[PDB]
RNA sequence: UGCUGUGAGGCAUGCUGGAGGUAUCAGAAGUGCGAAUGCUGACAUAAGUAACGAUAAAGCGGGUGAAAAGCCCGCUCGCCGGAAGACCAAGGGUUCCUGUCCAACGUUAAUCGGGGCAGGGUGAGUCGACCCCUAAGGCGAGGCCGAAAGGCGUAGUCGA
RNA sequence: UAAGGUGAUAUGAACCGUUAUAACCGGCGAUUUCCGAAUGGGGAAACCCAGUGUGUUUCGACACACUAUCAUUAACUGAAUCCAUAGGUUAAUGAGGCGAACCGGGGGAACUGAAACAUCUAAGUACCCCGAGGAAAAGAAAUCAACCGAGAUUCCCCCAGUAGCGGCGAGCGAACGGGGAGCAGCCCAGAGCCUGAAUCAGUGUGUGUGUUAGUGGAAGCGUCUGGAAAGGCGCGCGAUACAGGGUGACAGCCCCGUACACAAAAAUGCACAUGCUGUGAGCUCGAUGAGUAGGGCGGGACACGUGGUAUCCUGUCUGAAUAUGGGGGGACCAUCCUCCAAGGCUAAAUACUCCUGACUGACCGAUAGUGAACCAGUACCGUGAGGGAAAGGCGAAAAG
């Protein structure tokens, strides 16, 4: 039936995109944790 | 080179630079057409360019 | 500071060629040398039409560890070990036994 | 425009059946150009370097394919293609 | 924030110890007021947010002194 | 495999293996496994069983080929037709088209493919995005507020 | 430094070089697209749109530079409203972000224990937030002692699981005193005299010393076994070098090295030297931190749960004395002793390792050891925060 993931790009990027993280203290802490674990990509970007 | 180029004025270094540009354009135009036997040339010119540029800078720099 | 070089005549200390003498073609980075008439292998070559290469078993020369070859003293007829001194201002090689320059 | 930039624009002739077709029938040549060059600069650069008259330059961008080499997934680089219209006037040839 | 511009009093923390001594977090706020003071030499009314304490101290020191310590500490009045 | 010890064990030795092992007396322990619906990998079992995804349906001739019920060609048959047709947005990202290959993938074979490998392919003053303008909503110089982080909001500046 | 080279998977092509412009190693340089504090405006990161000023050029457009906020100082401007302030614009100087642990401050749990549970405990821990440095913090007595005395702080070992605290339960837990590591004291709250006179900071130079490339660097043959000797057997030699690694098995004497002895054009770390500029010595006479000490009320910190509870901190309400003075000495009072609050700076011994080098291990050896010996924070799973693998070995040589 209608499942849980109905994808949208504009949605995806406003919610989790780079800039969206950088907006806030918490977000920059996420990006800190990721850079510390050494991910391939931090956020969802194209 | 690079002693040789060092003793030339800035104008002359700009004419050589324009000439190397043509030559490098020509060379990769050949290589793009698959008619180029020696690829050894590209590197030759591609690097010489840099040499020239690196001089222009220090003649302006000081 | 490299002891064995191109075109030195050497004698082979170790392997199936032990005792044989020859001339160095070239050196490789891994500390391997390739010597004339030395360490022939029989290699199988799939015929290649582009290079007009026939097939067959080609005897080729396979690299030998440079520890295993000694620089051949022609004076003494013996294998030697090599050392370095400064003659003129230039760095030069000599034989340890008769201490003569090369 | 400066000429120094120009000589850096045009990478290579594009060779293919479509290319040959337009070159013969419509009097048009096909170029791989630097990803960042524009219709202005390509018009300029052909008119300058091949010394022939350009009418108009149409362009597109080719996304490189995705490949596998030994299980590894790579991405061929993008690039820009330019259809370059010459007026019926000039005739450009292959010696 | 609630901060006395004079004495620098700030909110501090402590407890309610009830009759059964159940300890519960709480704060003690400074007692603060927005007030207009007459500066003669400037011929003007400066408005500071100050505790009762602060006011008293302004009476003791004079307002010139106090404002001198506000330019000294480098906080805007 | 043979011998020996009350027992955990020990010794010798045929094949395999192709470079490390270790007496004696001491020392230190990640020191001994069948169970924990134990943890990982491997291989069983049911069993060559159930199942092969809509009860719209197939038949023949020729071609290709190692091999054709399924691929291409032709001929009849049958199903959808307010769709099982045609065009977009979203979403995907090369799946498009050609040649070539058949291990794995395709619930069977596959010569076929949305599979593998190589090449080609997307041409705009006037179609969209960009851009101009704002909605809800967001961010927000100063400003108000707040233990700190921060919250609210003015001028603005974004947002289809 | 050099006879070889053009990084790897990875051959080859095309070349460069062999006595020093091939390559390689280090020192200083040049370049350093775009995103990102991101800083000209915006933005769905790696993009979209500009403004101003120079500079061309056939005059089609191109090049190049500047343009964020905020703090401070200056300059000019400048309302209500006369002076004035606010405000506005330009300019110079700095800040913003990132980062392992350690550090100081601001907030601050619960599980748990108590064989239930509320005081208590866990614990001022986890965690959040701010700030800082290579250390920080602390620090020159309004300190303790006991009628004898000590002489700032920090750290280690005792004292001592004692004195005490505590639903006197569970628990928590000193100090005085002693041995040690280390040791260093200063300035402002002001005048005069002699003045650049101690110190300290900035900068050159010299030598010396470390670092960042490097150079040399001992002495072995025969014979059997074997695919191959470094192994067995025989005779030698080196050792300030028998650390360790590699070579067709297990090499002091084959190669790299190792002990030992050396070297810097240039950049940098520390030392004295010396010059310099800035910083002020010394002496004499003064002076001596008020909404503070204490108090009332409410909390917190002291081992110390309001208790007989001193001592410190302060949200609140108050409120003195000024060396003819004040504080402390575990309620409190007198006597005796000691000390000077309400101003500020200070090395060392101490804690830590994102990171560099060397050495080591009764540490592991691929289900172990890091999640990660392998192109791993990868594939893959999740909208997201996050989760998170599997996977080593032909041989001497590819002779594949
Ligand atoms: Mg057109
Ligand atoms: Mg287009
Ligand atoms: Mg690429
Ligand atoms: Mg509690
Ligand atoms: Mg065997
Ligand atoms: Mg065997
Ligand atoms: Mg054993
Ligand atoms: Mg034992
Ligand atoms: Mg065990
Ligand atoms: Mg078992
Ligand atoms: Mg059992
Ligand atoms: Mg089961
Ligand atoms: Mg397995
Ligand atoms: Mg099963
Ligand atoms: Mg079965
Ligand atoms: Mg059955
Ligand atoms: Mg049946
Ligand atoms: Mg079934
Ligand atoms: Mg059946
Ligand atoms: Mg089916
Ligand atoms: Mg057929
Ligand atoms: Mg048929
Ligand atoms: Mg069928
Ligand atoms: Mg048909
Ligand atoms: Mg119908
Ligand atoms: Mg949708
Ligand atoms: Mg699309
Ligand atoms: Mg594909
Ligand atoms: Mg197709
Ligand atoms: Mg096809
Ligand atoms: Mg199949
Ligand atoms: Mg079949
Ligand atoms: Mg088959
Ligand atoms: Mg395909
Ligand atoms: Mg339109
Ligand atoms: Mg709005
Ligand atoms: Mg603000
Ligand atoms: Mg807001
Ligand atoms: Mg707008
Ligand atoms: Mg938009
Ligand atoms: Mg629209
Ligand atoms: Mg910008
Ligand atoms: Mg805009
Ligand atoms: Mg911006
Ligand atoms: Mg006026
Ligand atoms: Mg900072
Ligand atoms: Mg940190
Ligand atoms: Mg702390
Ligand atoms: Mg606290
Ligand atoms: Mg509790
Ligand atoms: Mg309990
Ligand atoms: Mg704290
Ligand atoms: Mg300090
Ligand atoms: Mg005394
Ligand atoms: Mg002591
Ligand atoms: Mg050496
Ligand atoms: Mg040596
Ligand atoms: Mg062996
Ligand atoms: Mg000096
Ligand atoms: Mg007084
Ligand atoms: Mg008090
Ligand atoms: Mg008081
Ligand atoms: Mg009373
Ligand atoms: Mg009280
Ligand atoms: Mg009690
Ligand atoms: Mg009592
Ligand atoms: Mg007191
Ligand atoms: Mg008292
Ligand atoms: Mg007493
Ligand atoms: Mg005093
Ligand atoms: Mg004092
Ligand atoms: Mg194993
Ligand atoms: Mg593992
Ligand atoms: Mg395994
Ligand atoms: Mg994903």
């Amino acid at each position: 039936m209608k499942r849980t993931f109905q994808p949208s790009v504009l949605k995806r990027n406003r919610s989790h995109g780079f800039r969206a993280r950088m907006a806030t203290k918490n977000g920059r802490q996420v990006l800190a944790r990721r850079r510390a674990k050494g991910r391939a990509r931090l956020t969802v970007s194209k | 080179k690079a002693k040789e180029l060092r003793e030339k004025s800035v104008e002359e270094l700009n004419t050589e630079l324009l000439n190397l540009l043509r030559e490098q354009f020509n060379l990769r135009m050949q290589a793009a057409s698959g008619q180029l036997q020696q690829s050894h040339l590209l590197k030759q010119v591609r690097r010489d360019v840099a040499r020239v540029k690196t001089l222009l800078n220090e003649k302006a720099g000081a | 500071a490299a002891k064995i070089r191109r075109d030195d005549e050497v004698i082979v200390l170790t392997g199936k060629d032990k005792g044989k003498r020859g001339k160095v073609k070239n050196v490789l980075s891994s500390g391997k040398v390739i010597v004339e008439g030395i360490n022939l292998v029989k290699k199988h070559q799939k015929p290649v039409p582009a290079l007009n290469q026939p097939g067959g078993i080609v005897e080729k020369e396979a690299a030998i560890q440079v520890s295993n070859v000694a620089i051949f003293n022609a004076a003494t007829g013996k294998a030697d070990r090599v050392g370095f001194r400064f003659e003129d201002g230039k760095k030069v090689r000599f034989f340890k036994s008769n201490s003569e320059t090369i | 425009i400066r000429e120094e930039r120009l000589l850096k624009v045009l990478r290579a002739p594009h060779v293919s059946e479509k290319a040959s077709t337009a070159m013969e029938k419509s009097n048009t040549i096909v170029l791989k150009v630097a990803k960042d060059a524009t219709k202005a600069e390509i018009k300029a650069a052909v008119q300058k370097l091949f010394e022939v008259e350009v009418e108009v330059v149409n362009t597109l961008v080719v996304k490189g394919k995705v490949k596998r080499h030994g299980q590894r997934i790579g991405r061929r680089s993008d690039w820009k293609k330019a259809y370059v219209t010459l007026k019926e006037g000039q005739n450009l040839d292959f010696v | 924030s609630r901060v006395c511009q004079v004495t620098g009093k700030r909110p501090v923390t402590g407890n309610n110890r009830s009759h059964a001594l159940n300890a519960t977090k709480r704060r003690f706020l400074p007692n603060l007021h927005s007030h207009r003071f007459w500066v003669e030499s400037e011929k003007r009314f400066v408005t500071l947010r100050v505790s009762a304490k602060g006011m008293r101290v302004i009476d003791k020191k004079g307002i010139d002194t106090v404002l001198a310590e506000l330019r000294a500490r480098g906080e805007k009045y």
